[PDB]
């Protein structure tokens, strides 16, 4: 099978050129046979399509966006890029990458359907309010907490700007209970959550329960081990 | 000119050739020969020429070539390993380029099997990239199997079309054909110059004569056979071709 | 040009049937033959299941069916499951410039539920925070089925209306809900006040809980 | 082990000619790899 993957984030300012980058793992980019292409989503709004390369270096992109973006392939990684200048205030999107299948025309551009396989998709945000690194506590399993045979704990972590965030319970271990609420933004304007999971009352403290705490735009990662209160 | 996916094919024959003007026309991007380097084509004679015609990519001339491989090559125009002609390319954009893009100007990208040289494949059937089978109808693993150049003025050279000409000099079996031009220089009557009569290759004086041939006749021969009189093609005139001086 | 997803909203009972239409412009994006259909889970990339015009890809369920009338195209569900609400987004190949051109999506609901229990579980401002100079109470309620709740905070004994932010409810993989409060505090202040609570209104039900400082 | 020239001379036995001028007039030079 076939895989995506973009990458290439950070909070861009206004006025700038950023670069996403989509990396293909399965099948080679100068086949033929496909087109890659690319997609945004504004949040909580429909999709809209950007343009496509095929291998051979040919292009189009939507007329709404022409002369602003640009989409080239490097054949040596396997991957495919766009850039798009002078960016507005508009373009906080969700960033997909994917493939298309785009039948054969009759002497008059080709016509491509359908698609394959979505990327993954990147939330790329635009902003002034700059970034920041989050700050963890952990929240103890106790009593008040504790009912029967489970107690639940878990790690809140907050203020931080650069909205991709996350939180694993032992390096991705424990999937049981283990629930990430939705981050907050706080009128300060920057975000915050909480993600906690319940074990077994009967093991409060004996086994490791330690949240990995990942900053993806920054480059913050600490582990917190959350043990019941004195 | 012709698609790359059907070329064409010009069996150029019985004729004076002569590769001098195109050697020298400055006007040939590419201009390379293999059999035999090019400024001795004027001088050598075959049994047949074929002249294959198409257009291209520009950065696809190199695929034009005798041991290559790519898209080109592999099915859409094959030349053997032991060629023997030439290969000629010049840019085209003006040509063959129209602004919104030229979709008519295709090529082959599947096929099930590299082409033997010289062989030629013209068929639309769907291409069947997977195990599934097609019936006719596209979808996934079950392509059509020509793509069309889209070409506009305003893309950067090795994007732009260029034409192609392959001229092959093959030599099956036969008494002749096709050969160059052979050039001529003044007669000079009365002393002892080396000459040749389209053929009739000596040495001695010429002498303006009064001999009469048949007007089919090229030369006169003695008793004991050797050449005493010839014929000038271009004036009609008959000449004493007596022997130099010497004693 | 864009094909409006006929409705944007849709309801639907467990088990029996639901269609979607999508109506656009003219041939060039009904009388062709070319149209997609895509299923986008609330925070996942969406994913195909129909193409062409009525055409089920290398694995999915067979409930999923679609068709074609003049300007229209229809997409039709033979029985519905709880797994199945998400976005539903139509596809074309015009011929106009927008080459591609996509449906302005529409909300598949799985109407039929027991009203659960908002379960509510409190913390209190770990140590660490303590020692920050700072305070935050952590209110989280979690499987509610019927989205409606609200949330108010009690120090010893009066509401409190200031230092509170409260998250939209978020539905989970099980289709019901979660949320999140936070309140803000001094530590001084989270020591001048014996107790505080967090209390969710939820159908004139409600449940509180309650977290004394030591 | 760059072998392989070509010139003007046909070079009359037992002399070789060593030199770089090129015969590009798309391009020429008399070495081969
Ligand atoms: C070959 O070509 C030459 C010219 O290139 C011909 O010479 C002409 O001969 C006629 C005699 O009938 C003269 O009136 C012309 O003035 C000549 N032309 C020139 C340019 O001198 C010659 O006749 C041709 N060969 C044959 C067999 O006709
Ligand atoms: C002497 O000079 C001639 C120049 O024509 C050159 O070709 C030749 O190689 C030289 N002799 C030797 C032994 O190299």
């Amino acid at each position: 099978q076939v895989q995506l993957q973009e990458s290439g984030p950070g909070l861009v300012k206004p006025s700038e050129t950023l670069s996403l980058t989509c990396t293909v793992s399965g099948d080679s980019v100068s086949s033929g046979s496909y087109y890659w292409s690319w997609i945004r989503q504004p949040p909580g709004k429909g999709l809209e399509w950007i343009g496509y390369i095929y291998y051979s270096g040919s292009t189009n992109y939507n007329p709404s966006l022409k002369s602003r973006v640009t989409i080239s392939v490097d054949t040596s990684k396997n991957q495919f890029s766009l850039k798009l200048s002078s960016v507005t205030a508009a373009d906080t999107a969700v960033y997909y990458c994917a493939r298309e299948r785009c039948y054969y025309g009759s002497g008059r551009a080709p016509r491509c359907v359908w698609f394959d396989p979505w990327g993954q998709g990147t939330l790329v945000t635009v902003s002034s309010a700059s970034t920041k690194g989050p700050s963890v506590f952990p929240l103890a399993p106790s009593s008040k907490s504790t009912s029967g045979g489970t107690a639940a704990l878990g790690c809140l972590v907050k203020d931080y700007f650069p909205e991709p965030v996350t939180v694993s319970w032992n390096s991705g271990a424990l999937t049981s209970g283990v629930h990430t609420f939705p981050a907050v933004l706080q009128s300060s304007g920057l975000y915050s959550l909480s993600s906690v999971v319940t074990v077994p009352s009967s093991s409060l403290g004996t086994q490791t329960y330690i949240c990995n705490v990942n900053h993806k735009p920054s480059n913050t990662k600490v582990d917190k081990k959350v043990e019941p209160k004195s | 000119f012709a698609s790359v996916y059907a070329w064409n094919r010009k069996r150029i024959s019985n004729c004076v050739a002569d590769y001098s003007v195109l050697y020298n026309s400055a006007s040939f991007s590419t201009f390379k020969c293999y059999g035999v380097s090019p400024t001795k084509l004027n001088d050598l004679c075959f049994t047949n020429v074929y002249a294959d015609s198409f257009v291209i990519r520009g950065d696809e001339v190199r695929q034009i070539a005798p041991g290559q491989t790519g898209k080109i090559a592999d099915y859409n125009y094959k030349l053997p390993d032991d060629f023997t002609g030439c290969v000629i390319a010049w840019n085209s954009n003006n040509l063959d380029s129209k602004v919104g893009g030229n979709y008519n100007y295709l090529y082959r990208l599947f096929r099930k099997s590299n082409l033997k040289p010289f062989e030629r494949d013209i068929s639309t059937e769907i291409y069947q990239a997977g195990s599934t089978p097609c019936n006719g109808v596209e979808g996934f693993n079950c392509y059509f199997p020509l793509q069309s150049y889209g070409f506009q003025p305003t893309n950067g050279v090795g994007y732009q079309p260029y034409r192609v000409v392959v001229l092959s000099f093959e030599l099956l079996h036969a008494p002749a054909t096709v050969c160059g031009p052979k050039k001529s220089t003044n007669l000079v009557k009365n002393k002892c110059v080396n000459f040749n009569f389209n053929g009739l290759t000596g040495t001695g004086v010429l002498t303006e004569s009064n001999k009469k041939f048949l007007p089919f006749q090229q030369f006169g021969r003695d008793i004991a056979d050797t050449t005493d009189a010839v014929r000038d093609p271009q004036t009609l005139e008959i000449l004493d071709i007596t022997p130099c001086s010497f004693g | 040009q864009s094909a409006l997803t006929q409705p944007a909203s849709v309801s639907g009972s467990p088990g029996q049937s639901i269609t979607i239409s999508c109506t656009g412009t003219s041939s060039d994006v009904g009388g062709y033959n070319y149209v997609s259909w895509y299923q986008q889970h609330p925070g996942k990339a969406p994913k195909l299941m129909i193409y062409d015009v009525s055409n089920r890809p290398s694995g999915v369920s067979n409930r999923f069916s679609g068709s074609k009338s003049g300007n229209t195209a229809s997409l039709t569900i033979s029985g519905l499951q709880a797994e199945d609400e998400a976005d539903y987004y139509c596809s074309s190949y015009t011929s106009s410039s927008t080459l591609v051109v996509f449906g302005g999506g529409t909300k598949l609901t799985v109407l039929g539920q027991p009203k659960a229990a908002p379960s509510v579980t409190l913390f209190p401002p770990s140590s660490e925070e303590l020692q920050a100079n700072k305070a935050t109470l952590v209110c989280l309620i979690s499987d509610f089925y019927p989205g409606a709740v609200t949330v108010a905070w009690k120090a010893d004994s009066s509401p409190v209306k200031a230092g509170v932010e409260t998250t939209t409810p978020s539905k989970q993989s099980n289709n019901k809900y979660a949320a999140s409060s936070y309140l803000s505090l001094t530590p001084e202040q989270w020591k001048s006040h014996r107790s505080y609570s967090c209390q969710v209104t939820h159908e004139g039900s409600t449940v509180e809980k309650t977290v004394a400082p030591t």
